[PDB]
């Protein structure tokens, strides 16, 4: 139970703030967006033989759609809109797809090993399905899985995203240091969080592996900008996503 | 914390080291023939500091007490990264350059008109300028470098967790010495892996030059170097 | 060139 | 793997 300025107050008043005003509940969204039957019906797969290109329309309809609240939500971000242009557009398109990855973890079943965003149910045969390659299929539960399992509250949640976004590395920024001091100021933010643990029912370097997820989120965004070429015509489908990862 | 020897870390980054410092400068890259071919010349390193780098390893803590297997595996998913922290640390004597273990300096100027400009620059910024910044000891330097080796989520460990255990021992033995010679500043810790997920990218990014040298340049590549890059 | 991410950004 | 195998043992 460490301190937390009148600042960091301030900042996570925001953070959640744009943050519930756009993303956190669109998971309940997504049958909004013509889901294929048997993601209502958990009890069953999609048949062999069913048409692939139903489910396929439905993942690219919702992958655009997180993107675009993942934009809906910093642009509620007074920092992030106090950065210049080429800056906006490079920092979405480092951390858009590794963000979506974060909040959407939220509705990961460690049980089922299952997503459950309200009435549906997305399992890894159906990424099989869509084409994602088995193997970037297996590395991404396993990410998953990973941070589930650190029980992150709400909070810890709408940091951890706040630092995939705003990094300097990314390729394309101008005021790197603007950006630096911005992303110093989100890792010192979370740092105290943490320390605060009123129930310490998770382990003592629980920041220290979130960077190393930071990291798997960069090695993952990287496999997943590739993934959409593989399979044909899905990059296609999503011209939006097509620029994040151009 | 005492089981993961701060000790034989630091003695292990200093075996690797060569005793014979020299640095010779480079050829502005125009052509592949000269000595001095700065593509063709990290090639050359690499492959040299592919096999020290495995002697590196086997002085970490614990690492000869694992599997064969394991052992591959980790290097595997880290040889890239961790030469990479290794010249990026190197090069902090110098500024707007790269000391190659070679005993061969390569300008930034060298490197724009290579066409790894892009690269090269952001090795700099995110990697060589932030050390500097920081002064980061030798110490700190292995305890990344080995945090980086023992990685839990490398695909196909036999035994996930017990690298993820090493890597537990390694978070505490550096805290430590962050918390016991650098007590002035709190998060000097956090500060020194907040680094590692620029260099996850900054890792891939270089695969990435280093497979279209291969599958295009004329680049000659060597074996121990060849043998650590095959993934579409 | 990100036509559409232009697009987006502009404004609420 | 040849070459990394021998280091890793001798
Ligand atoms: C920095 C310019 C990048 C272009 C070439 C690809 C580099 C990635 C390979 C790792 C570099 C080996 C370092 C050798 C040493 O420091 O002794």
């Amino acid at each position: 139970p460490v301190q937390l300025s009148k600042e960091q107050e301030e900042l996570i008043r925001t953070l959640l703030g744009a943050h519930t005003r756009h993303m956190g509940t669109m998971f309940e969204q997504f049958v909004q967006f013509r889901p294929p039957a048997h993601l209502f019906i958990h009890h069953q797969p999609l048949p062999t033989l069913a048409p692939v290109l139903p489910l396929v329309t439905h993942f690219a309809d919702i992958n655009t759609f997180m993107v675009l609240q993942v934009i809906k939500f910093t642009k509620d971000l007074p920092v992030f809109r106090s950065l210049p242009i080429e800056d906006q557009i490079s920092l979405l398109k480092g951390a858009a797809v590794e963000i979506c990855h974060i909040v959407l973890n939220t509705t990961f079943c460690l049980q089922t090993q299952n997503f459950l965003c309200g009435p549906l149910r997305y399992t890894i045969e159906d990424g099989a399905r869509v084409g994602f390659q088995v193997e970037f299929l297996e590395l991404l539960f396993h990410f998953h899985g990973t941070l589930r399992k650190l029980q992150l509250q709400e909070p810890e949640y709408v940091l951890l995203a706040a630092m995939a976004l705003f990094s300097p590395d990314r390729p394309g920024v101008t005021q790197r240091d603007e950006i630096d001091q911005l992303q110093e100021e989100m890792a010192l933010t979370l740092q105290s969080y943490i320390k605060g643990q009123q129930r310490r029912p998770r382990d003592r370097f629980l920041y220290a592996k979130l960077l190393g997820l930071l990291a798997e989120l960069r090695s993952i965004n990287e496999a997943y900008g590739y993934q959409i070429q593989h399979i044909q015509g899905l990059s296609a489908m999503m011209p939006l996503l097509q620029e994040i990862c151009s | 914390n005492e089981d993961m020897p701060v000790e034989r870390i630091l003695e292990a980054e200093l075996a690797v080291e060569p005793k014979t410092e020299t640095y010779v400068e480079a050829n502005m890259g125009l052509n592949p023939s000269s000595p001095n071919d700065p593509v063709t010349n990290i090639c050359q390193a690499a492959d040299k500091q592919l096999f020290t780098l495995v002697e590196w390893a086997k002085r970490i803590p614990h690492f000869s007490e694992l599997p064969l297997d394991d052992q591959v595996i980790l290097l595997r998913a880290g040889w890239n990264e961790l030469l990479i922290a290794s010249f990026s640390h190197r090069s902090i004597a110098v500024k707007d350059g790269i000391l190659l273990a070679t005993g061969l300096h390569v300008h930034r100027n060298s490197a724009h008109s290579a066409g790894v400009g892009a690269i090269f620059d952001r090795v700099l910024t995110e990697l060589v300028s932030k050390m500097r910044d920081m002064q980061m000891d030798k110490t700190e330097l292995g305890c990344l470098r080995a945090i980086v080796l023992f990685n839990p989520d490398s695909k196909g460990l036999s035994n996930p967790a017990e690298v993820e255990a090493l890597r537990e021992k390694v978070y505490a033995s550096l805290e430590a010495y962050c918390k016991h010679k650098y007590p002035e500043q709190p998060g000097r810790f956090a500060k020194l892996l907040l680094r590692l997920p620029a260099l996850r990218s900054i890792g891939l990014k270089c695969l990435e030059h280093l497979f279209f040298f291969k599958l295009i340049g004329d680049t000659p590549i060597d074996t121990f170097l060849m043998e650590m890059l095959e993934a579409p | 060139r990100h036509k559409i991410l232009h697009r987006l950004l502009q404004e609420g």
